C-alpha cells in the first residue's frame, strides 16, 4: 500500500511545483559566492527535499526490481548523481572541496526536467548538434590548415622586441635575459611603448618596422598578451586562428602580426577572414538553419443622476470621434517622444522648464484620454483591451511622478509602441519580441538557464583565484573590470562571451586559474551558448518569416559610342584616372616627377570624359540620356571635374568650396559601376532591396531613439572625469570629488584635465553613436566603464558606483542589437527571396557569363559513377593495378597523409637541431613515399591517370613538394632568403589538402564554396570599389590626424596601403571605434589646429567630427549590407548543394 | 593557510643523510628579492627555535655549532622547493624542523613542521 | 607626419631660396633633443666651412661674410625636437653655389637610455639667373598636348570612316 500513496503523491502538480520552487530557491542560493554560516542547514533541507523526491520516485518505480524502470530514464541520472555528490560532501570528502561544490550546479539542470517543454527544447538542440557535426569537422580541418600556414609564416615573429644597442657593464643579450624578470627592468632594456604590458613588436622587413633610433630588432623574450598570442606552437596557432574565425579581438592579432612580420601579410589575413571566418560562420548558420527548419517542417506535418450619466456617456462616446481623436493621440505621442529627445547635458534653465511644462502637459493629455476612455468604455469593457490596459499602466507610472529617480521617468517612451497598429514594420518588431516570450518562451528560458549555469560554474571555479591574486592580471592588485569573483560579474563575462568577446577575459582567467580549466570552461561557454543563441535567432527569424545629315551624325555617334573598342577604351581610362588618385598621399612632395605627370594626366582624363559625354549626347539624345541613372552619375562626376578644371586653370580659385570640391575626386572610381556588369548587378540588388531597408531602418531608428533617450536621461553629462594626462588615470575620487575641486587641482598642477568621452550620451546624436558602438560591440567597453562609474552630473566617477547600468546595456544589446538585427536579416532575406522569385527564379548576384559558368560548374555535382579504368594485359602491371586500386591502399595513403599532418603539427619555435633534422628526414621519407605511390599509380595507369581532377591535384602536389625540397637545396647552396624559404616551404600543405578527397562531407561544403565563388567575386568587386573610394576619401581627409588610438605609424590613412589596410580592418566592423577616436577630436587641447607637419604645407592635426562620423558610420553600414549580401549568397548556394 | 607539503614525521638512521622534504605552493612566479625562506630547529616541542638557514637574495647558512657543517640547502625554490639536507645525521639532531616561507606578493606565510627521529 | 623631402637644386640670382633638410625620427612618439649645424663649400673649392649652428631656440650664424645678414632660420619653431632643419636665403648671391651639409645631431630620450645619433644631409645647389622649368614638366606638357591631339585625330578618323560607311548604307536605300 506504500507504493500506492507513493505513486499518487508522485503524479501531482503540487509535488512538481514544490520541486520547481525548491530548485529555484537553490539556484538563488548558489549565487551567494560566500554563503554565511547559517546556510548549511538550508542546503541540508535542500538535499533532504532532493533525497525525499528521489526515494519517492524509487518507491513508485522500482519496488525491489532494482530501480530498473527508474534508471531507464536518462533525466533521473542527474538527480541521482546530485544526491550522490551531496551525501559525499556531507560525509568524508575530497580535498577538492570547491571543485565538487561547483558540481551542485546540476541542480540548475534539474530545471530542464522539472519545467514542461524544456526537455523537448534541449532534445531539439541535441538533434541540431548532430547536424552541425560535419561543419564542425570542416572548421576543425580549416583552422588546422590555416594554423599550419600561420605557423610556417609567423613562427616566432611575435617574439620580436626592439632591444638596446649600448649595453654597459660589458653585458650581453643573454646575460641580460637570464637576470632580468620584472617588467620595469624589462622596460629599462626593451622599448615598451609607454603604457603597454608587452614590449613593442619590431620587424626585419622594410615595411613592418620600426625600431626607434638606438634599438635593433631581435626575437628574444615572451610573446604578447601574457604569452598566449603567438604562432609559435601549433596549439597557439590553432587558438589564434579560432580567434580569427570568431573575429574576437582579431584586429589586435592583425596589427601585431603585421607589425612583426610585414604589411604584405595583409593577404594572409584577407584570405583567413574572407574564407575561414565568413565562410565557416555562415556555414554553421546555414546548417543550423537547415536542421532547425527541417525539424520545424517535419514537426508541423507530423502534427497535422443615472440618466444624466447615460447622456454624459453617449456624449463622450460621440465626441471620441473614432476617425480623428486616435490620430490626434498618435501625433501627440510622436510629438511627446520628439519633445523628450531634445534633452542634453548642458541645458539652459529656460530649456529645462520648457521641457518640464511640456512633459507635464503631455501626461495631462494622456491622463485626460485615460479617464475619458474609462468612463466611455465601462471599466470592465475598458480593460477588455490589452492595448488599453498597457496605456493604463503607462499613465499610472507617469502620474506617479508629477507631485510625488530617472528610470521611472524613462517609461513614457513605451507609448511610441502605440504606433504599432498603424506601422506594419513596428508590428513585425512587436511580433518578434512577443514570440521571444511566447512560442519560443521555452527556448529563451533554456538560454537563460544555460547562461545562469555557466555564470555560477565560472564563479565557483575561478572567483577564488581572481581574489587569490589579481596581482598577476592587474598591477594595482585590485579586481579587473571583468572578473568572476561575483555572480553578477561572472554573468557579465558569460554574456560578453555570448557576444564575440571571449579572448580578452580568457587571458586573465588563464593567468589566474590555469590554462586547461579556463579553456574548457570558455570553450564550453562559447560553443553551447552560441549554438543556443543561434538556434533562438533562427527560430525567431523563421517563425516571423513563415538633307537630314543630322540623323547621319547621330547614327555615327551611336556606332562610335556603342563600339566595343570605344567602351574598352573608356573603361581603361576610368581605371587609369582612378588609380591615379592612389598616388596622391602625404609622400607626394617627394616624387615631384610623378606628381607633375599625374597633374597633367588629370587634364587628359577630364578632356577624354568630356568628349565621351558629348558623344553620348549626340548619339542618344537628351531624353534617353537624362533618363538614365548611370548617365546622370557620369554627368555629375564629369561636371565636378570640369568645374575644378576651369577653376584651377582660371586661377583666383583655391578658396573654400573649391578645395572642398577637389576632395570629391574620390568619386571618380564610381564611373566603373556603369561599366562592370558584376558590380552593376549587385548594385541593382542593393537598390531593389533599399526600400525595405529604409522601412526596417526607420523602425530601428525609433527603437534606438527610445534607448538613446533613456540613455540620455541616465548618463547625460555623467561621463566627465579629470584624468591625469601624463598616464591618463582617473583621480582617486577621494581627493578631487567634483568638478569645482578638479578645477582647483588644475590651477595647482597642470597635467590634470576635466575631460569627456567623445562618444557618450550627452544628447540623442551622441547617444545614437554610443548605441551603434555598443550594438556593434566595438568600443562598448569604454562606454560601459564610465556608465557604471557614473555618479552625478558634476561629480567625479567612482569605481563601479552604479555597477547595475550593466543591466541597461544588457537589455539594450538583447533588444536593440539582437532583435533589431534579427528583423534586419529576416526582412533582407525575405526581400532577396522576393527579388529572386521575380527574376524567373535566377540568382541575383550573377551575370550571364557567370550564370553559364555556374551551370557548367554545378554539373560537377554528378552522381553517376565513371568507368573505373581498363586493366592492362601484363601480369605484373595488373598486380600493380589492383594494388593501387584497393581501398586498403587508398585508406593507407590517407593515413600517411594524416601522419604528415601530425609531422607538420609537432613543429614549433625554439626546437633543438636534433628535432629539426629528424623532422627534416621524416618529411623527406614522406615525400619520397608519396612520389613512389604516385609513380606506381602512373606506371599502372599510364594514359588514364590524368583524366581525374584529384589525380591531377595529386601530381601537382607531388611536383611542387619535390621542387620545394630542391629549392631548399638550391637556397642553402646559392641564396639567402628566409622569407622566400618560408613561403616556399608553405607548399607542403598541399599534401595535407589531399585529405578532402575522401571526406565527402567536407567535399560537399567545399563544392558549396566553389559554387558561391562567382557571386562572392561580384560582391567583392563592389566592396573593393567602395573600399577604394573610401580609401581615397581617407587619404584626403584623415591623413595628418593625430595618432591617438587605433591610428598609429603602422596603421593610418597617410598612404593608400595604410588606408586600405585600415579599411579592410573596418570591413568586419573591427576597431572602427578606435579608428574614429582620433578623428573625433578637435578644439584644443585635444589637438593642434596649426601644426607644421614638416615635408608638407597642410597644417593642423585635427579631424572634422562631422565627416569622420559620416565616413565611418556609412562605411560600417555599407559593409554590413554587402556582407549580408555575401551571407545570402553562401546560404542559398549551401541550400542548393545540400538538397542536391 | 599556505600549502606547504612536508612529512609530519621523518625517521632516519643514525649516520645516514636526511633530506627534509617540504613543498610550498602559491600562485605567481617566485622573485629573488621577493622570495624569502627560513628554517629553524628545536630540540623539543616547547624548546626555543634556532634559525639555521635562510634565503634572502641567496642561501645563507648560519653554520650553527649544533650542526657543525652538516646542513646543506637541497632545493630549488623556483620549483616551490625549499628542502634541506642534514648529512651524517647524529642522535642530537632529533627534534622539530620548521620551514617558513613568505612570498611576495603573497601576503600569507607558509609553515611546514617536520618531526625528525633518529633510529639506532 | 614628417615626410623626408629633398631640397631644390637651383637658386635664382637676387631672389630668395629655402634649402630643405628634413630628417625625422623612425618613431614619431619618441622625444628627442635635436640641434643642427650647416657646412658649406663654394663651387670651385675643396673644403667645408661651418656657416650656422641652430640650437635649443637660437640660430647662431658664423662669421662667414658670404651669408652675413642674408640667412634666416626656416625649420621647426619652439619644439626642441627640431626634426626639420631648413634655412632660408634672402637675396641669393652668386656665392651661394656649392655643396651644403646638414648636420643633425639628435639626442633621443628613452627609459634609462640617451642615444646620440647624427644624420648628415648633403645638398648641392647651383645659383642661376633665370629659373629653368623642369624637363619633366615640359615633356609632360608637350606629351599632354600630343595625347589630346592624337586622340582627337583618331576620333575624327573613326568618325569620318563610320560616316562614309553609313552614307553608303543609306545610299543603298
Ligand atoms: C557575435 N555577434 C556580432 O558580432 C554582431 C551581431 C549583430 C550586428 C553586428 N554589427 C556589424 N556591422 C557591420 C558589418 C558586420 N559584419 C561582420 C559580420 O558579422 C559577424 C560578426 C561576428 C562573427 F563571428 C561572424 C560575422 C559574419 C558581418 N557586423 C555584429
Ligand atoms: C600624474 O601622474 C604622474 C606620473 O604618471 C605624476 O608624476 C609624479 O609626481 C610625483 C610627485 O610630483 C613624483 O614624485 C613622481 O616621480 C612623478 N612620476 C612621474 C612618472 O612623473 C603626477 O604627479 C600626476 N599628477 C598629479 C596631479 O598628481
Ligand atoms: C565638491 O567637493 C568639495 C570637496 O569636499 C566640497 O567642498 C566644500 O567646501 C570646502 C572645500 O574644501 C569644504 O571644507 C566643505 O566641507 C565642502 N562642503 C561639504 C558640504 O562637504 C563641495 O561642497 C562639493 N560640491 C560643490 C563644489 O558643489
Ligand atoms: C667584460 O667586462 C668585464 C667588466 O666590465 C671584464 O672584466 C671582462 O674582461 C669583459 N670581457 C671581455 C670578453 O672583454
Ligand atoms: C587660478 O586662480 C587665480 C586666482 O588666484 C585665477 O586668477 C586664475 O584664473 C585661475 N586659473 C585657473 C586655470 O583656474
Ligand atoms: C663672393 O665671392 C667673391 C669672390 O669669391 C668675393 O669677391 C665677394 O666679396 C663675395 N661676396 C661677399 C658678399 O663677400
Ligand atoms: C622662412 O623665413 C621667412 C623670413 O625670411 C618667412 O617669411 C617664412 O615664412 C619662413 N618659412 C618657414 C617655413 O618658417
Ligand atoms: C638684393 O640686394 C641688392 C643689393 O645688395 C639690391 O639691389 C636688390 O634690390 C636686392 N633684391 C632683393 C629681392 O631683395
Ligand atoms: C653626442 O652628444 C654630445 C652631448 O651629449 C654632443 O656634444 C655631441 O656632438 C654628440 N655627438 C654625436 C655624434 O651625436
Amino acid at each position: 500500500p506504500l507504493r500506492r500513496i507513493s505513486i499518487k503523491i508522485l503524479v501531482h502538480s503540487l509535488f512538481s511545483m514544490l520541486i520547481m520552487c525548491t530548485i529555484l530557491t537553490n539556484c538563488i542560493f548558489m549565487t551567494m559566492n560566500n554563503p554565511p554560516d547559517w546556510t548549511k542547514n538550508v542546503e541540508y533541507t535542500f538535499t533532504g527535499i532532493y533525497t525525499f523526491e528521489s526515494l519517492v520516485k524509487i518507491l513508485a518505480r522500482g519496488f525491489c526490481v532494482g530501480e530498473f524502470t527508474f534508471l531507464r530514464d536518462p533525466w533521473n541520472w542527474l538527480d541521482f548523481v546530485v544526491i550522490v555528490f551531496a551525501y559525499l560532501t556531507e560525509f568524508v570528502n575530497l580535498g577538492n572541496v570547491s571543485a565538487l561544490r561547483t558540481f551542485r550546479v546540476l541542480r540548475a539542470l534539474k530545471t530542464i526536467s522539472v519545467i514542461p517543454g524544456l526537455k523537448t527544447i534541449v532534445g531539439a538542440l541535441i538533434q541540431s548538434v548532430k547536424k552541425l557535426s560535419d561543419v564542425m569537422i570542416l572548421t576543425v580541418f580549416c583552422l588546422s590548415v590555416f594554423a599550419l600556414i600561420g605557423l610556417q609564416l609567423f613562427m616566432g615573429n611575435l617574439k620580436h622586441k626592439c632591444f638596446r644597442n649600448s649595453l654597459e657593464n660589458n653585458e650581453t643579450l643573454e646575460s641580460i635575459m637570464n637576470t632580468l624578470e620584472s617588467e620595469e627592468d624589462f622596460r629599462k632594456y626593451f622599448y615598451y611603448l609607454e603604457g603597454s604590458k608587452d614590449a613593442l613588436l619590431c620587424g626585419f622587413s622594410t615595411d613592418s618596422g620600426q625600431c626607434p633610433e638606438g634599438y635593433t630588432c631581435v626575437k628574444i623574450g615572451r610573446n604578447p598578451d601574457y604569452g598566449y598570442t603567438s604562432f609559435d606552437t601549433f596549439s597557439w596557432a590553432f587558438l589564434a586562428l579560432f580567434r580569427l574565425m570568431t573575429q574576437d579581438y582579431w584586429e589586435n592579432l592583425y596589427q601585431q602580426t603585421l607589425r612583426a612580420a610585414g604589411k604584405t601579410y595583409m593577404i594572409f589575413f584577407v584570405v583567413v577572414i574572407f574564407l575561414g571566418s565568413f565562410y565557416l560562420i555562415n556555414l554553421i548558420l546555414a546548417v543550423v538553419a537547415m536542421a532547425y527548419e527541417e525539424q520545424n517542417q517535419a514537426n508541423i506535418e507530423e502534427a497535422k443622476c443615472s440618466p444624466y450619466w447615460i447622456k454624459f456617456k453617449k456624449c463622450i462616446y460621440f465626441i471620441v470621434m473614432d476617425p480623428f481623436v486616435d490620430l490626434a493621440i498618435t501625433i501627440c505621442i510622436v510629438l511627446n517622444t520628439l519633445f523628450m529627445a531634445m534633452e542634453h547635458h548642458p541645458m539652459t534653465e529656460e530649456f529645462k522648464n520648457v521641457l518640464a511644462i511640456g512633459n507635464l502637459v503631455f501626461t495631462g493629455i494622456f491622463a485626460a484620454e485615460m479617464v475619458l476612455k474609462l468612463i466611455a468604455m465601462d471599466p470592465y469593457e475598458y480593460f477588455q483591451v490589452g492595448w488599453n490596459i498597457f496605456d493604463s499602466l503607462i499613465v499610472t507610472l507617469s502620474l506617479v511622478e508629477l507631485f510625488l529617480l530617472s528610470v521611472l521617468r524613462s517609461f513614457r517612451l513605451l507609448r511610441v509602441f502605440k504606433l504599432a497598429k498603424s506601422w506594419p514594420t513596428l508590428n513585425m518588431l512587436i511580433k518578434i519580441i512577443g514570440n521571444s516570450v511566447g512560442a519560443l518562451g521555452n527556448l529563451t528560458l533554456v538560454l537563460a538557464i544555460i547562461v545562469f549555469i555557466f555564470a555560477v560554474v565560472g564563479m565557483q571555479l575561478f572567483g577564488k583565484s581572481y581574489k587569490e591574486c589579481v596581482c598577476k592580471i592587474n598591477d594595482d592588485c585590485t579586481l579587473p573590470r571583468w572578473h568572476m569573483n561575483d555572480f553578477f560579474h561572472s554573468f557579465l563575462i558569460v554574456f560578453r562571451v555570448l557576444c564575440g568577446e571571449w579572448i580578452e577575459t580568457m587571458w586573465d582567467c588563464m593567468e589566474v586559474a590555469g590554462q586547461a580549466m579556463c579553456l574548457i570552461v570558455y570553450m564550453m561557454v562559447m560553443v553551447i551558448g552560441n549554438l543556443v543563441v543561434l538556434n533562438l535567432f533562427l527560430a525567431l527569424l523563421l517563425s516571423s518569416f513563415s538633307g537630314k545629315i543630322w540623323w547621319n551624325i547621330r547614327k555615327t555617334c551611336y556606332k562610335i559610342v556603342e563600339h566595343s573598342w570605344f567602351e574598352s577604351f573608356i573603361v581603361l581610362m576610368i581605371l587609369l584616372s582612378s588609380g591615379a588618385l592612389a598616388f596622391e598621399d602625404i609622400y607626394i612632395e617627394r616624387k615631384k616627377t610623378i606628381k607633375i605627370i599625374l597633374e597633367y594626366a588629370d587634364k587628359i582624363f577630364t578632356y577624354i570624359f568630356i568628349l565621351e559625354m558629348l558623344l553620348k549626347w549626340i548619339a542618344y539624345g537628351y531624353k534617353t540620356y537624362f533618363t538614365n541613372a548611370w548617365c546622370w552619375l557620369d554627368f555629375l562626376i564629369v561636371d565636378v571635374s570640369l568645374v575644378t578644371l576651369v577653376a584651377n586653370t582660371l586661377g583666383y580659385s583655391d578658396l573654400g568650396p573649391i578645395k572642398s570640391l577637389r576632395t570629391l575626386r574620390a568619386l571618380r572610381p564610381l564611373r566603373a559601376l556603369s561599366r562592370f556588369e558584376g558590380m552593376r548587378v549587385v548594385v541593382n540588388a542593393l537598390i531593389g532591396a533599399i526600400p525595405s531597408i529604409m522601412n526596417v531602418l526607420l523602425v530601428c531608428l525609433i527603437f534606438w531613439l527610445i534607448f538613446s533617450i533613456m540613455g540620455v536621461n541616465l548618463f547625460a553629462g555623467k561621463f566627465y572625469e579629470c584624468i591625469n594626462t601624463t598616464d591618463g588615470s582617473r583621480f582617486p575620487a577621494s581627493q578631487v570629488p567634483n568638478r569645482s575641486e578638479c578645477f582647483a587641482l588644475m590651477n595647482v598642477s597642470q597635467n590634470v584635465r576635466w575631460k569627456n568621452l567623445k562618444v557618450n550620451f550627452d544628447n540623442v546624436g551622441l547617444g545614437y553613436l554610443s548605441l551603434l558602438q555598443v550594438a556593434t560591440f566595438k568600443g562598448w567597453t569604454i562606454i560601459m566603464y564610465a556608465a557604471v562609474d557614473s555618479v552625478n552630473v558634476d561629480k567625479q566617477p567612482k569605481y563601479e558606483y552604479s555597477l547595475y547600468m550593466y543591466i541597461y546595456f544588457v537589455v539594450f544589446i538583447i533588444f536593440g542589437s539582437f532583435f533589431t538585427l534579427n528583423l534586419f536579416i529576416g526582412v533582407i532575406i525575405d526581400n532577396f527571396n522576393q527579388q529572386k522569385k521575380k527574376l524567373g527564379g535566377q540568382d541575383i548576384f550573377m551575370t550571364e557569363e557567370q550564370k553559364k559558368y555556374y551551370n557548367a560548374m554545378k554539373k560537377l555535382g554528378s552522381k553517376k559513377p565513371q568507368k573505373p579504368i581498363p586493366r592492362p594485359g601484363n601480369k605484373i602491371q595488373g598486380c600493380i593495378f589492383d594494388l593501387v586500386t584497393n581501398q586498403a591502399f587508398d585508406i593507407s595513403i590517407m593515413v600517411l597523409i594524416c601522419l604528415n599532418m601530425v609531422t607538420m603539427m609537432v613543429e614549433k619555435e625554439g626546437q633543438s637541431q636534433h628535432m629539426t633534422e629528424v623532422l627534416y628526414w621524416i618529411n623527406v621519407v614522406f615525400i619520397i613515399l608519396f612520389t613512389g605511390e604516385c609513380v606506381l599509380k602512373l606506371i599502372s595507369l599510364r594514359h588514364y591517370y590524368f583524366t581525374v581532377g584529384w589525380n591531377i591535384f595529386d601530381f601537382v602536389v607531388v611536383i611542387i613538394s619535390i621542387v620545394g625540397m630542391f629549392l631548399a637545396d638550391l637556397i642553402e647552396t646559392y641564396f639567402v632568403s628566409p622569407t622566400l624559404f618560408r613561403v616556399i616551404r608553405l607548399a607542403r600543405i598541399g599534401r595535407i589538402l589531399r585529405l578532402v578527397k575522401g571526406a565527402k562531407g567536407i567535399r560537399t561544403l567545399l563544392f558549396a564554396l566553389m559554387m558561391s565563388l562567382p557571386a562572392l567575386f561580384n560582391i567583392g568587386l563592389l566592396l573593393f570599389l567602395v573600399m577604394f573610394i573610401y580609401a581615397i576619401f581617407g587619404m584626403s581627409n584623415f591623413a595628418y590626424v593625430k595618432k591617438e588610438d587605433g591610428i598609429n605609424d603602422m596603421f593610418n590613412f597617410e598612404t593608400f596601403g595604410n588606408s586600405m589596410i585600415c579599411l579592410f580592418q573596418i570591413t568586419t566592423s573591427a576597431g572602427w571605434d578606435g579608428l574614429l577616436a582620433p578623428i573625433l577630436n578637435s578644439k584644443p587641447p585635444d589637438c593642434d589646429p596649426k601644426k607644421v607637419h614638416p615635408g608638407s604645407s597642410v597644417e593642423g592635426d585635427c579631424g572634422n567630427p562631422s565627416v569622420g562620423i559620416f565616413y565611418f558610420v556609412s562605411y560600417i553600414i555599407i559593409s554590413f549590407l554587402v556582407v549580408v549580401n555575401m551571407y545570402i549568397a553562401v546560404i542559398l548556394e549551401n541550400f542548393s548543394v545540400a538538397t542536391e | 593557510s599556505m600549502e606547504v607539503t612536508v612529512p609530519a614525521t621523518l625517521n632516519v638512521l643514525n649516520g645516514s643523510d636526511a633530506r627534509l622534504p617540504c613543498t610550498f605552493n602559491s600562485c605567481y612566479t617566485v622573485n629573488h628579492k621577493q622570495f624569502s625562506l627560513n628554517w629553524t630547529y628545536q630540540e623539543c616541542n616547547n624548546c626555543s627555535e634556532e634559525m639555521f638557514l635562510q634565503f634572502r637574495m641567496k642561501i645563507i647558512n648560519l653554520k650553527l655549532e649544533r650542526f657543525q657543517d652538516r646542513v646543506e640547502f637541497s632545493g630549488n625554490p623556483s620549483k616551490y622547493d625549499v628542502s634541506v639536507m642534514l648529512r651524517n645525521v647524529q642522535p642530537e639532531d632529533e627534534g622539530i624542523y620548521n620551514c617558513y616561507i613568505m612570498n611576495p606578493p603573497d601576503r600569507h606565510r607558509g609553515h611546514g613542521k617536520i618531526h625528525l627521529q633518529v633510529l639506532m | 607626419g614628417c615626410v623626408e623631402v629633398d631640397s631644390e637644386t637651383e637658386a635664382v640670382y637676387g631672389m630668395t631660396f629655402k634649402i630643405l633638410c628634413i630628417s625625422c625620427k623612425r618613431r614619431s612618439e619618441t622625444n628627442a633633443e635635436t640641434f643642427t649645424e650647416w657646412t658649406f663649400r663654394q663651387k670651385g673649392t675643396e673644403e667645408f666651412v661651418k656657416i650656422l649652428r641652430y640650437e635649443n631656440e637660437v640660430l647662431q650664424l658664423e662669421e662667414d661674410e658670404r651669408f652675413e645678414g642674408r640667412v634666416v632660420w626656416n625649420g621647426s619653431r619652439g619644439t626642441k625636437d627640431l626634426q626639420d632643419l631648413s634655412i632660408f636665403i634672402t637675396n641669393v648671391t652668386y656665392n651661394h653655389s656649392g655643396d651644403y651639409e646638414c648636420h643633425v645631431y639628435r639626442l633621443l630620450f628613452f627609459e634609462n637610455y640617451e642615444h646620440n645619433t647624427s644624420v648628415v644631409k648633403k645638398i648641392h645647389i647651383e645659383v642661376v639667373d633665370k629659373a629653368n622649368r623642369d624637363m619633366a614638366s615640359i615633356v609632360s606638357e608637350i606629351m599632354m598636348y600630343v595625347l589630346i591631339v592624337v586622340l582627337t585625330i583618331w576620333l575624327v578618323a573613326e568618325m569620318i570612316y563610320c560616316y562614309k560607311k553609313i552614307a553608303a548604307a543609306t545610299e543603298t536605300a
